[PDB]
RNA sequence: GAAAUUGUUGAAAGGAAGGGCAUUUGAUCAGACAUGGUGUUUUGUGCCCUCUGCUCCUUGUGGGUAGGGGAUCUCGCAU
RNA sequence: GGAAUACUGCCAGCUGGGACUGAGGACUGCGACGUAAGUCAAGGAUGCUGGCAUAAUGGUUAUAUGCCGCCCGUCUUGAAACACGGACCAAGGAGUCUAACGUCUAUGCGAGUGUUUGGGUGUAAAACCCAUACGCGUAAUUGAACGUAGGUUGGGGCCUCGCAAGAGGUGCACAAUCGACCGAUCCUGGAUGGAUUUGGUAAGAGCAUAGCUGUUGGGACCCGAAAG
RNA sequence: AAGCUCGUAUCAGUUUUAUG
């Protein structure tokens, strides 16, 4: 007689087939969703690039018109500043150390984006000797996010290498791509804090071309390395990155 | 197999193991607070620590790529039939030459590598 | 957090092994509570008297809600009308077992309860007093 | 298992941003005002 | 029959020696009775073909063991 | 008047040279090329070539070379220092045992628990059983069921509603509030009615053995002093 | 070290506004 298959084996095979019949359809659904998400990300990136180009063109045109009109154009105050730890853990005074810890500056050559606010200005003023900060540009932010951008999956540090990773965590607020994260970082939107906290503190190497000044522990306005280096912060970050 | 990277080939030696004959070469941690070795000052003998840990994928593997396995008789030797590539039969020092030839014959028959063949034997 | 049982009993280890799988593959918090309680020490697992179960069985709809105890069930002569119900516990004393069986109820092990109620439907876990 | 670095290995870059292809179509960087 | 210690031979090196990182030179020790694997072509065999038997359980998709006939034969072995 | 150039910044622009790294180990995924087949630099080195059994290489030690390294342990002290001991070697050498009182962990039983002071038995200090007493707990401010031997509010958990968020129902231990008997404040006059807090029942949770561990007395981690 | 609840609104050698 024909040896009948085990009843337990038959049940296992039936369950496996039933699960596969759904997994196969879920695979196609995921592929279609990924295609739609890619199209949406492409259109969003195009819109963001157009917005940036229009903003820069409008700023330049306004400056030129103000110059021609014989008046003064007051550029909008920068609302985003990046901060990098310049001094080591040793001998840091207590209150500055607590401020740096609250700023997630737990190690040298590390930095995070800080929103420019009335309250944060005093905090920055309190840690000037130990941190160098300035106004980052779009290119610097994009390079940082692309090269050393790491996502925090609820407890940990995860490299940002796929839009799906960002969507699974930051998709709650409509951010579904690295470009969306960069846009929400450069522009201080309502969900700026969530995006800033999601990104792990950047681990930056020492500058490729050195710090330039013979002594780092001085104000940037007097040939030092810390303080307000608004325009040169981008160059410093790029050299360190 | 993965490269056998030996983090520390030099045998660790106890401090002053050569200055005084009453100090055995076996490593022993210095307990005095003033001891320079305990503070690992520059130029002192290296202190064993967790850093020198060998990787699992190559731990206990001899340079020939076969793990050592003490064999007492033919019954023990036959256990390495399914692990000839990963394990090698090592004859114990107490095995008389009478049984050594028999063990070597079985190892050759099964193709089990012998770490110390011909011991106590003459041709 | 206690993650392994200090008891050397192999049967308790098997129960822990089963309950870990049940909790990890079911997601029902009922299995998690029992698994966590299984690690409690003897001092942390006071016995639950049959009188306590009887008085807790006055809860609405408790007739069809099998009671569960992670510790040991002890008899109680202070009562004589133990409700007919099923009680699941690691160990049942001779007096408590006789009282439960004599009242038309049943006594089962933790594995039997888990098989009967993998999701813990209608279950009721009782914990002995510590004061 | 290994972090591919953007700004190089264009293959991974396209995955992160599909708009990179359109960017490279005109290079998107030498636009004349 | 080991050290502390002592005398000889040899090597080395010379108001000191001792240890650590890396290496040259000198001396010296290990360094496969590994001698394979695959498909093809002759020939002799068996557990191989065929006929005839015996024997153990249980009963089973078995095991063990004999007497007559050949190289349909690579099913394995040795050439 | 117009080119540029000088300088800052951008290129998801192009193109080389140099150094280290090859980690994972049959396919599961994100992407690109292409109408498709298929391919790819797309979640970690692939292919070819060159030397080898009197091998190739690797290993032990003496010296040497570029650099570094105050003599070991103890105690003073805030420090470095002084000082206490150290000629060398083989053996010997020090928180060990006991009685009581505890926490934690494990085992057995469980409102019962403890065979081994003994008796029976015995292959004999071994192994196996328990008649009667005994220690502990099982209940006490006289006595606690009228009720979850308690209403309400939270409360691990369970059930119904629902794809989720959440809503409703039911609730162990535990916590807040207010609760019942029965006695002392403190009135009242040996009671009576009770002033306002009072300590039990509340609902048993305990007994025996094994392990680390703490205190005390015994020599008490070891060596040692004027004496009687 | 161990038990309860809670992963919640619990906090801070941080800053600013209001009560001088």
């Amino acid at each position: 007689e024909k040896i009948l298959t085990p009843e337990s084996q038959l049940k296992k095979s039936k369950a496996q087939q039933k699960t596969a019949e759904q997994v196969a359809a879920e695979r196609a659904a995921r592929k279609a969703a990924n295609k739609e998400k890619r199209a949406i990300i492409l259109e969003r990136n195009a819109a963001y690039q157009k917005e940036y180009e229009t903003a820069e063109r409008n700023i330049i045109q306004a400056k030129r018109d103000a110059k021609a009109a014989g008046s003064y154009y007051v550029e909008a105050q920068h609302k985003l500043v990046f901060v990098v730890r310049i001094k080591g853990i040793n001998k840091i005074p207590p209150k500055p150390r607590k401020v740096l810890q609250l700023l997630r500056l737990t190690r040298i050559n590390s930095g995070t984006f800080v929103k420019v606010t009335k309250a944060t200005l005093e905090l920055l003023k309190l840690i000037e000797p130990y941190v160098a900060y300035g106004y980052p540009s779009y290119s610097t932010i994009r390079q940082l996010v692309y090269k050393r951008g790491f996502g925090k999956i609820n407890k940990q540090r995860v490299p940002l290498s796929d839009n799906a990773i960002i969507e699974a965590n930051l998709g709650k607020y409509g951010i579904l791509s690295i470009d969306d994260l960069i846009h929400e970082i450069i522009t201080v939107g309502p969900h700026f804090k969530q995006a800033n906290n999601f990104l792990w503190p950047f681990k930056l190497s020492n500058p490729s071309g050195g710090w330039g000044v013979p002594r780092k522990f001085k104000h940037f306005i007097q040939g030092g390395s810390f303080g307000n280096r608004e325009e040169f912060i981008n160059k410093l970050v790029k050299s360190m990155n | 197999h993965p490269k056998i990277v030996k983090k520390h080939t030099k045998k660790f030696k106890r401090h002053h193991s050569d200055r005084y004959h009453r100090v055995a070469e076996n490593w022993r941690k210095q307990k005095g607070i003033d001891s320079v070795v305990r503070r690992r000052f520059r130029g002192n003998i290296s202190q064993p620590k967790i850093g020198y840990g060998s990787n699992k994928k190559t731990k206990f593997l001899s340079p020939s790529g076969h793990k050592t396995f003490l064999v007492a008789n033919v019954k023990d030797l036959e256990t390495l039939t399914m692990h000839t590539k990963t394990y090698a039969a090592e004859i114990a020092h107490n095995i008389s030459a009478k049984n050594r030839v028999v063990i070597l014959a079985r190892a050759k028959a099964l193709g089990i590598k012998v770490t110390n063949p011909k011991g106590r034997l003459a041709l | 957090h206690r993650t392994a049982p200090k008891s050397d009993n192999v049967y308790l280890k098997l129960l822990v092994k089963l309950y870990t799988f049940l909790a990890r593959r079911t997601d029902a918090p009922f299995n998690k509570v029992v698994l966590k309680a299984l690690f409690l020490s003897k001092i942390n697992r006071p016995p639950v008297s049959v009188s306590r179960i009887a008085r807790a069985l006055k809860q609405e709809g408790a007739a069809n809600k099998t009671v569960v105890v992670v510790g040991t069930v002890t008899d109680d002569a202070r009562i004589f009308e133990f409700p007919k119900t099923t009680v699941a516990a690691l160990r049942f004393t001779a007096g408590a077992r006789a009282k439960i069986v004599k009242a038309g109820g049943e006594c089962i092990t933790l594995d039997q309860l888990a098989v009967r109620a993998p999701k813990g439907q209608n279950t009721l876990i009782l914990r002995g007093p510590r004061n | 298992v290994l972090k591919k670095n953007p700004l190089k290995n264009k293959q991974v870059l396209l995955r992160l941003n599909p708009y990179a292809k359109v960017f490279a179509a005109e290079k998107l960087g030498s636009k004349k005002a």
